[PDB]
RNA sequence: UUUUCACUGACCCGGUGAGGCGGGGGGGCGAGCCGGGCUCUCGCUUCUGGCGCCAAGCGCCCGGCCGGCCGGGCGCGACCCG
RNA sequence: GAGAUGGGCGAGCGCCGUUCCGAAGGGACGGGCGAUGGCCUCCGUUGCCCUCAGCCGAUCGAAAGGGAGUCGGGUUCAGAU
């Protein structure tokens, strides 16, 4: 199953790969408003594990919280 | 006449009979034509001499 | 000709006269999706793209690509249609083999390829998160099954009828096609299963704008002449 | 095709007119404002004799929410006459006062025998 | 205590200026390709006087280059201007009074009124009735030019911002003195509510850190440091030294 | 590890109705070199309180009625790539 | 001067902000396309395409400011341009 291979990459949080997807994913994000529906998970195994199914009335929104 | 009373009035009343007429007055209205001909006048002028020049160069 | 008609020509010098309704489609105002969805392929182009990522950008070339759609067009799963289709024909049949297929989806194509069942990968370039299929490309190498990159999610989700599909696989073809998929699978394996080392060791990114690398040039011919 | 003007406006997209699928409410509603709701009683003080002996005028009482069309469309329709002009006042009492004058070939003296009020 | 005035004005309930009968604010032409290369040339049209500024105002209207309209703009009024006079503005117009052109092409020594501070900032230097600024020096490679600002002041400002030709009109306005404080008031009411200055000395101790006392008399040094907080940073404020001029 | 210098892609400031930005071609003027090429420059508006938009013209297609009459489309004019 | 939407901030009720980080126009001289009524003449109501098009920002804010247009005579007990 790709999901465990998708898991230990976000373990990985610290590698050069990683790294360069944070950063894309951050300034994107920033760029975006603080309050906006995403039209997929960005993390389809996390949301998975967290509750999620790929079915009518399950929305993902994507906010953004200011640091401190 | 107040703004809103020309809506009644006719436009013989409203203007006169040349151009510009009741816009602009007529001492203007000459120094116009006057300024507008003679700057057409040496605009010819200095196309014909800057053409020579350009030529006899 | 009428000695009438002549040509009025128009002066486009400064302040003359008044411009003429030219393209400014370089200088719109675009509005901020699009903004955000152009700057992001330009910091792609910037940011040096680690080689996990790059490796998806060395595609597989048009007439590979074009062989290998359609002999997979011979595989495609059946429609619902005919699948009900098939439904009626087995109850009349009952009242009165499974055929090889695609196999389609990133799960069904990593359990393949770790059980050593599929004779080649195929692998979309766009997945939206990469860190989908990242890994597969070293999976497949370390099984052993030929893997190739073939450009558009889309096109390759035609093949099922679906939206869009990451990943499908060949798990087992016929009489008629084992020579030709024999050689599409050879091809396959040089250009990509091969070349692994330098597939794996070749970053990305890390290019100038056009102004910049254009101001470089200047200045190091200038240097070059004295 | 190419862009002349450096803005970028939002295109017009085609904006598709309603059709319910059921209505929202059963039955349109009642006018609940008709003739007769719209006109009470006609005064009877001497104030009013004295209009409608004089000016050709029929005083009544309407209620608040009425205009001078509907004032005068009611009175054409209960009393079968013919209205000239409507004059009408909201009194301290709270009640819509309305002075009807009557086309000239009326009368108002009949038409107030034949309403009842003399 | 209390919150001193100085400390009040911050938020501007009745210290705000007034600007109702003030006639535009005075800015440069905008940036285009026309002014870039060539030049393009404006109509005087009329010299104003607006409220609560010294130096008069000239109303320029300039033909749109792009469509058919006519811009009107609104200048720092020059020494010498006149109605019905022409002034250029662009990277190559002649240097003469009142036209408008980038300080990387005038001459060394050049007077110049309405100074732009960054290149696009349509003018923020010496644009006081009588001040001026003066060109120095050029440096041909990095783009910098050097000007002298009228307090003395020597900055070194991008040679591609452009700065009008000339003086600013309405010099020597301080020479005359107000006589009275009628002047005065009339003075600060087209400004702002500021002129009845009351003295810290004058005031009660919870008004002021001057304030109190038998005697009228500060108390404490008037040298105050500059990191002091707000409500306590009144008199000479962090002063390098005090008391009568001797020399330069 | 640090100091300086340099870059731009995060981040920040300004202007605009985000209207001509960077290269290459083309053309004019000289200068130096033997009709040809190389380096450099510029490309159209400064006597006057006037007017200036909604393309003239050229080339190529097609439509309608009877070579004649009426009415359309495309490109150049207004260089090409980013 | 007050005050929404966008935006930002805020544990939160909400606040800042008034053109500022918005894809901010539902209009039209006119031509064509397709349907309709009126002696389908010519026009009108029309849906689409072609073409044209900036607002200083929704909205509130004066019975002394801006703001077309009524005067004379008579009449009640108490109302009169
Ligand atoms: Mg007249
Ligand atoms: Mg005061
Ligand atoms: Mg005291
Ligand atoms: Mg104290
Ligand atoms: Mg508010
Ligand atoms: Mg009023
Ligand atoms: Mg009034």
């Amino acid at each position: 199953g790709a999901y465990k291979y998708i898991q230990e990459l976000w373990r990985k949080k610290q590698s050069d790969v990683m790294r360069f997807l944070l950063r894309v994913r951050c300034w994107q994000y920033r760029q975006l408003s603080a309050l906006h529906r995403a039209p997929r998970p960005t993390r389809p195994d996390k949301a998975r594990r967290l509750g999620y199914k790929a079915k009518q009335g399950y929305v993902i929104y994507r906010i953004r919280v200011r640091r401190g | 006449v107040r703004p809103k009373v020309l809506m009644r009035l006719s436009k013989t009343k409203k203007h006169v009979s040349r151009a510009y007429g009741g816009s602009m007055c007529a001492k203007c209205v000459r120094d116009r034509i006057k300024r507008a001909f003679l700057i057409e006048e040496q605009k010819i002028v200095v196309k014909v001499l800057k053409a020579q020049a350009q030529s006899q160069k | 000709v009428n000695p009438l008609f002549e040509k009025r020509p128009k002066n486009f010098g400064i302040g003359q006269d008044i411009q003429p309704k030219r393209d400014l489609t370089r200088f719109v105002k675009w509005p901020r999706y699009i903004r955000l969805q152009r700057q992001r392929a330009i910091l792609y182009k910037r940011l040096k793209v680690p080689p996990a990522i790059n490796q998806f950008t060395q595609v597989l070339d048009r007439q590979t690509a074009t062989q290998l759609l359609k002999l997979a067009h011979k595989y495609r799963p059946e429609t619902k249609q005919e699948k009900k289709q098939r439904l009626l024909a087995r109850a009349e049949k009952k009242a009165a083999k499974r055929p090889p297929v695609l196999r389609a989806g990133v799960n069904t194509v990593t359990t393949l390829v770790e059980n050593k069942k599929a004779q080649l990968v195929v692998i979309a370039h766009d997945v939206d998160p990469i860190e989908l299929v990242v890994f597969l490309p070293a999976l497949c190498r370390k099984m052993g099954v030929p893997y190739c990159i073939l450009k558009g999610k889309a096109r390759l989700g035609r093949l099922v009828h679906r939206k869009t599909c990451t990943t499908v696989a060949f798990t087992q073809v016929n009489s008629e096609d084992k020579g030709a998929l024999a050689k599409l699978v050879e091809a396959i394996r040089t250009n990509y299963n091969d070349r692994y080392d330098e597939i794996r060791r070749h970053w990305g990114g890390n290019v100038l704008g056009p102004k910049s690398v254009a101001r470089i040039a200047k200045l190091e011919k200038a240097k070059a002449k004295e | 095709k190419i862009r002349t003007s450096p803005t970028f406006r939002r295109p017009k997209t085609l904006r598709l007119r309603r059709q319910p699928k059921y209505p929202r409410k059963s039955a349109p509603r009642r006018n609940k404002l008709d003739h007769y709701a719209i006109i009470k009683f006609p005064l009877t003080t001497e104030s009013a004799m004295k209009k409608i002996e004089d000016n050709n005028t029929l005083v009544f009482i309407v209620d608040v929410k009425a205009n001078k069309h509907q004032i005068k469309q009611a009175v054409k329709k209960l009393y079968d006459i013919d209205v000239a002009k409507v004059n009408t006042l909201i009194r301290p009492d709270g009640e819509k006062k309305a002075y009807v004058r009557l086309a000239p070939d009326y009368d108002a003296l009949d038409v107030a025998n034949k309403i009842g009020i003399i | 205590g209390r919150v001193i005035r100085g400390q009040r004005k911050g938020a501007g309930s009745v210290f705000r200026a007034h600007v109702k009968h003030r006639k535009g604010a005075a800015r440069l032409r905008a940036v285009d390709f026309a002014e870039r290369h060539g030049y393009i040339k404006g109509i005087v049209k009329d010299i104003i006087h607006d409220p609560g500024r010294g130096a008069p105002l000239a109303k320029v209207v300039f033909r749109d280059p792009y469509r058919f309209k006519k811009r009107t703009e609104l200048f720092i009024a020059a020494e010498g201007i006149h109605t019905g006079q022409f002034v250029y503005c662009g990277k190559k117009a002649q240097l003469n009074i009142g036209n408008v052109l980038p300080v990387g092409t005038m001459p060394e020594g050049t007077i110049v009124c309405c100074l732009e501070e960054k290149p696009g900032d349509r003018g923020k230097l010496a644009r006081a009735s009588g001040n001026y600024a003066t060109v120095i020096s050029h440096n041909p490679e990095t783009k910098k030019t050097r000007v002298k600002l009228p307090s003395g002041s020597k900055k070194v400002i991008s040679s591609a911002n452009r700065a009008v030709v000339g003086v600013v009109a309405g010099g020597g306005r301080i020479d005359k003195p107000i006589l009275k404080a009628g002047r005065a008031y009339h003075k600060y009411k087209a400004k702002r509510n500021c002129w009845p200055r009351v003295r810290g000395v004058a005031m009660n101790p919870v008004e002021h850190p001057f304030g109190g006392g038998n005697h009228q008399h500060i108390g404490k040094p008037s040298t105050i440091r500059r990191d002091a907080p707000a409500g306590r940073k009144v008199g000479l404020i962090a002063a390098r030294r005090t008391g009568r001029l001797r020399g330069t």
